[PDB]
């Protein structure tokens, strides 16, 4: 090493001009940035967006959790939105949740029911699912054979 | 100056300066960049924390590529005020290996399915139908034929 | 009816400690298809989800007159966000997320004017209750006779008795102008600390009023400055080498 | 790909980006209007624009512009790349321009008038026809004399405030015209500290001379700020570099 | 301690620079500059790196104090997680869309937390009310609603 110690610390300054090229006080003169970094690490950075090359993509890596707040909404677009969740996948909204565009399900992982498996007598609680008018899904429950979606009720307001 | 490493303290001990051969080690308080066409570090940068300024918006894009993100403990998303659009145009696929799905909004609209269209004879395709179990899990059932919704064994609370 | 719009942001709300500070929404934050203005909906704040922000926190919004009040205590150094939201009377609601920065005063030890008032009572009802330090800064700012609250600058409240010190925002920093030291002290107490009747009557009937003493402070810190200094003994540091 | 475009110091320079030269487009068919474009224009190996520069638009359906004065200490080559992102098809696509800033030419223009005018917001006023109507407008009240326009900006940017749509209220415009004519009686006359006070109450501004920008450009009349370039600046002093 | 010279250099032990002070502009040769102050960078309008790392403290915390965060990439956007799980709140809504696409829901098992009943009862009028099916494709399909079943009576959307 090559060390100094002072209350303030080294001072270096042109005697052609006499301007303080670097100083350590950081206090009464500010730091600038001194070109040629590659790589920046810095406790905190108070930006404004963050952009990629125009031939690059922009990798964001991490080791623990990434946590995502925007204080009036978060906005996704793109061409192909993937989420290659490896545990659960939970959406929790308050008023509404609005699965636009045509849906798909894997029928080979959900559980489906197969062709012989009538040993069940007791007629345990289910439900039929019911698609409304504006939108709105309501279960209804099912008692006999051969029933579909005839509700005189109006569950979806 | 030559030698391995070199570096500026207070006679307390704190360092302001260090210049080491793997990074140079600033001890300022807050550095501030000015420059007004922007910045660009070739390589990344290290922060646990991005925050933009309270007058404006973050907004991490790229232009010609994807945007990909990696965080093994879990990814969260909080829009306190707002909707949590996600917008696409190819396909949006939600994955969960050995997970689940929870949708817990108040209500749930799906007003794009395809509208079916009526055929006298149909087809001999086994169409299974969506029902829900007792708390709340989903499951497909074979079309209208003899039973119903039944036939789910024991895999449902 | 559709839902209110956001027609303009406000984003950022200044403040510095001990002051009291105030803000008045514009009139045209909000904007409804119907009742077109900010002042007909029904404003609300929030601190964050949906949980209301509880009497005893130092910011409070009066609703029905659209303003926010507040005094900023000494361990709020920092950053704090909010929500407001506005309700129609078609039960739509418009959210606006800002934030509020409680900074130190620039001036907060190179304070010229240091005072000090004695009140007879207990200090422990009046440091947990933000309405009442507010009431205690506006007699104090009328008992001096200036209508504006934003000048004095509250800094410590002690035990036992009491004790309330402040400074004048208003005083300049350097040098220290002593001719309207000395005026305001003629207009607040005699020579001897006896508080002027003016004084009495405007603290009262909140807390008794016994004495009060002024020192210095800043460039002058020196000096003493109710009528019983010996001023002359100052810094008293001439050595010999 | 490239394009090279000439400008001169302390003038406004408006080149429109619109859709036809980004989607190539053919020629004899019209681009449909159900299109969305958002461009973005930065200087290259930068991600944004210089200081001199500012890109505008108000929709995705309107084309985008690109305006600004550009300064002394600007001078010389300047390569801006924009990068077209359509939101229908998700597809992009890159150009380049060559900016060559050149130097003023003739005489110098040392008599400018700041206006606000609030009937117009940028986006009405960039094109080459408003603008030059307006000049042609303001040319009887300063007759003698040529005006060329020397900045224009967006209210927003001067601490404005987003308007309620009542009926017609927009933002509003900076519109900075130098001359090198003296001004007239009524230019005169209207930066009058007389108007200033008649406005600090709320009366009406002062005005004899008859108004030709109305009704198509609501003016606030006064506040017109007044600039004489006359005498310059004096040099500034420069350090020699020391032995 | 004060140094007035023409041009300040710091070298490694070899002799690579590794920081350099002149006239012109300061200049990090080591390629890394690491500032230790609890405010940080504060930037001025953007910033242009290929990679965001989050160092040894194992947390990212991206924030938009008081407007909206919006990501965006034309190509997609890809979220990956080996080990952990998705937590999307808010507390007006939840739009997932798709223009042409799909949506595809991969998972063995999926629930849904809220779903109110409705009475079966004759009397209420048919029209204004679908049933949902599931062909042996995946997707799913509407069809008009009856006192019966009626999934294969419509099964031809899917052929
Ligand atoms: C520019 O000129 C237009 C019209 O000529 C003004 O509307 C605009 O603001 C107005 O400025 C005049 C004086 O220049 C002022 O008398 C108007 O009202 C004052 O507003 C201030 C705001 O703090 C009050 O304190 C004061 O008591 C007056 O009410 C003011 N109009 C408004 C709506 O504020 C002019 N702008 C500038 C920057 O000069
Ligand atoms: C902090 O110090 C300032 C001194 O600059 C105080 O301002 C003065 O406050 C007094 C009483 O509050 C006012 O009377 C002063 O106004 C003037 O008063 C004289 C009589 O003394 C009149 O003749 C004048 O016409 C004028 O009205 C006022 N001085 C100024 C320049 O405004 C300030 O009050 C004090 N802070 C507090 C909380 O008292
Ligand atoms: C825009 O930024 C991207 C950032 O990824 C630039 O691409 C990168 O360019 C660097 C050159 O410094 C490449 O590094 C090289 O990689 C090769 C192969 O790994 C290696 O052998 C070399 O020694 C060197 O390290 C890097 O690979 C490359 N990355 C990608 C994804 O292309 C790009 O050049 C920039 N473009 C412009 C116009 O600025
Ligand atoms: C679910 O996604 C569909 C597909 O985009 C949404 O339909 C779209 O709804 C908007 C608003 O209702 C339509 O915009 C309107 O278009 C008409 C012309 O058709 C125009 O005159 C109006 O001024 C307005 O711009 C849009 O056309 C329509 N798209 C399609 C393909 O029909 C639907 O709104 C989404 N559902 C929810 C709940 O958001
Ligand atoms: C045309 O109008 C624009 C309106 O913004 C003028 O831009 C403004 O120029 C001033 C003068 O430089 C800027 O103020 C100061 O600039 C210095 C740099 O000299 C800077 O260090 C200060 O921090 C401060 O910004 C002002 O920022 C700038 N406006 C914006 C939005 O950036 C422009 O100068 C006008 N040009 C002519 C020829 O009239
Ligand atoms: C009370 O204080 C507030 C702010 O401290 C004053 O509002 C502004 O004060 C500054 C400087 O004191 C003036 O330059 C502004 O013109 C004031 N804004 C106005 C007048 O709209 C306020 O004027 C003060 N009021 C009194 C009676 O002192
Ligand atoms: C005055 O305020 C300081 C703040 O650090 C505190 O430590 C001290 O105890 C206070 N004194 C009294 C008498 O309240
Ligand atoms: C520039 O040259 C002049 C000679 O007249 C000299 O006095 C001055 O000191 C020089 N400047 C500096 C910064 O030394
Ligand atoms: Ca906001």
């Amino acid at each position: 090493k090559t060390s100094i110690t002072s209350d303030i610390g080294m001072q270096f300054f042109d005697p052609r001009t006499h301007n303080i090229l670097f100083s350590t006080d950081y206090e009464t003169h500010e730091f600038h940035l001194p070109s040629g970094v590659k790589s920046l690490n810095v406790q905190k950075a108070s930006t404004e967006r963050i952009t990629s090359n125009a031939t690059s993509d922009l990798n964001i890596k991490v080791d623990g959790r990434a946590i995502v707040r925007g204080n009036e909404g978060v906005f996704i677009m793109g061409k192909t939105i993937e989420f290659h969740m490896g545990g659960d996948v939970e959406l929790k909204a308050e008023n509404s949740i609005i699965l636009n565009g045509t849906v798909m399900v894997s029928p080979t992982r959900l559980p489906s029911s197969s062709s012989g498996d009538q040993s069940g007598s007791g007629d345990w609680v289910r439900y039929k699912l019911c698609m409304c008018a504006d939108g709105t899904l309501f279960k209804v429950q099912v008692t006999g054979h051969n029933m579909g979606c005839q509700v005189s009720d109006n569950p979806c307001g | 100056a030559y030698g391995k490493r070199f570096e500026v303290k207070t006679v307390s001990g704190k360092l302001l300066f260090s210049a080491d051969d793997s990074e140079v080690v600033v001890g300022a308080e807050r550095l501030r960049v000015l420059g007004a066409e922007g910045t660009v570090f070739p390589k990344s940068i290290e922060t646990p924390n991005v925050r933009a300024d309270p007058f404006k918006e973050l907004r991490l894009e790229s232009p010609t590529r994807s945007l990909v993100m990696e965080a093994p403990k879990g990814v969260e998303i909080n829009a306190e005020a707002g909707n949590m659009e996600a917008i696409c145009r190819s396909e949006l696929r939600l994955e969960s290996k050995d997970g689940e799905i929870k949708l817990d909004a108040a209500k749930i609209k799906l007003p794009r399915l395809p509208r079916g269209s009526y055929t006298p004879t149909g087809t001999r395709q086994k169409v299974f139908e969506v029902c829900v179990c007792a708390n709340g899990r989903l499951f497909l059932s074979q079309a209208g034929t003899g039973s119903t919704c039944q036939i789910n064994t024991s895999v449902c609370l | 009816n559709q839902r209110p719009e956001l027609k303009n942001h406000i984003d950022r709300v200044d403040a510095w400690v001990g002051t009291y500070f105030e803000v008045k929404i514009p009139s045209d934050t909000f904007y409804d298809n119907e009742d077109t203005t900010t002042d007909k909906l029904k404003l609300t704040l929030k601190l964050r989800e949906q949980q209301l922000v509880g009497e005893k926190s130092w910011v409070q919004f009066n609703s029905n007159s659209q303003l926010m009040y507040g005094l900023p205590d000494s361990s709020h150094v920092g950053k704090h966000e909010y929500f407001m939201h506005a309700t129609d009377k078609g039960g739509l609601s418009a959210v606006d997320a800002f934030e509020i920065h409680v900074h130190k005063r620039p001036q907060g030890d190179k304070a010229p004017a240091r005072f000090k008032a004695r009140l007879a009572g207990d200090p422990a009802p009046v440091v947990n209750d933000i309405h009442k330090k507010i009431a205690l800064v506006k007699k104090l700012a009328f008992a001096f006779g200036d209508r504006n609250c934003s000048s004095i600058t509250l800094q410590n409240i002690t035990r036992g008795s009491i004790v309330v010190e402040w400074t004048n925002n208003t005083l300049p920093l350097e040098p220290c102008p002593k001719e309207q030291i000395i005026g305001l002290s003629r207009r607040i107490a005699d020579e001897n600390g006896k508080p002027r009747p003016a004084f009495s009557n405007a603290l009262e009937p909140d807390f008794k009023a016994l004495s009060i003493a002024v020192t210095g402070s800043g460039s002058c810190r020196h000096l003493q400055f109710i009528p019983v200094a010996p001023p002359s003994p100052g810094s008293s540091a001439a050595p010999a080498t | 790909q490239q394009t090279t475009l000439h400008l001169l110091v302390g003038r406004v320079f408006v080149h429109p980006l619109e859709h036809a030269t980004f989607l190539r487009l053919p020629e004899h068919v019209a681009v449909p209007p159900t299109v969305r474009l958002t461009y973005h224009a930065h200087l290259q190996g930068h991600p944004d624009l210089p200081r001199w520069l500012h890109y505008t638009q108000r929709s995705p359906y309107n084309p985008g512009f690109l305006y600004g004065s550009p300064t002394p200490e600007d001078r010389g080559y300047q390569v801006i790349e924009v990068t077209a992102y359509n939101r229908d098809s998700f597809d992009t696509t890159r150009q380049r321009l060559l900016l060559l800033i050149g130097d003023p030419e003739g005489p110098r223009l040392p008599y400018q008038a700041e206006f606000l005018v609030r009937s117009h917001d940028v986006e009405e006023v960039l094109p080459t026809t408003p603008a030059n109507r307006f000049l042609t407008a303001l040319g009887g009240l300063w007759e003698p004399g040529e005006l060329q326009l020397l900045n224009i900006t967006s209210a927003l940017d001067r601490g404005g405030r987003v308007p309620l749509p009542i009926e017609g209220r927009k933002e509003g415009v900076y519109i900075k015209v130098g001359s090198a004519t003296p001004f007239s009686t009524c230019l005169k006359m209207v930066a009058s500290p007389d108007s200033y006070a008649r406005c600090a109450q709320g009366q009406p501004p002062l005005l004899s001379c008859y108004d030709t920008l109305a009704p198509h450009f609501r003016v606030d009349w006064c506040n017109v700020s007044l600039v004489d370039k006359s005498v310059p600046e004096p040099l500034d002093e420069v350090p020699t570099p020391g032995d | 301690v004060e140094v007035q010279s023409q041009h300040f250099q710091i070298n490694s032990e070899d002799g690579k620079p590794l920081f350099s002070a002149e006239e012109q502009d300061v200049v990090v040769g080591t390629g890394r500059l690491r500032v230790t102050g609890p405010e940080g960078a504060l930037f001025e309008h953007s910033v242009e790196t290929p990679l965001v790392r989050a160092d040894p403290f194992q947390d990212l915390r991206l924030e938009s104090p008081t407007r909206s965060l919006s990501m965006d990439a034309p190509r997609g956007v890809h979220v990956k997680a080996n080990a952990g799980k998705l937590e999307a709140l808010s507390q007006m809504d939840i739009i997932l869309q798709s223009s042409e696409g799909v949506l595809v829901l991969d998972a063995e098992t999926v629930g849904l937390t809220k779903l109110k009943q409705g009475t079966q009862g004759p009397a209420g009028s048919s029209n204004g009310f679908y049933e949902i099916c599931a062909c042996p494709d995946g997707k799913l399909y509407l069809s008009m609603a009856g006192e019966v079943t009626t999934c294969e009576e419509h099964s031809h959307v899917c052929l």
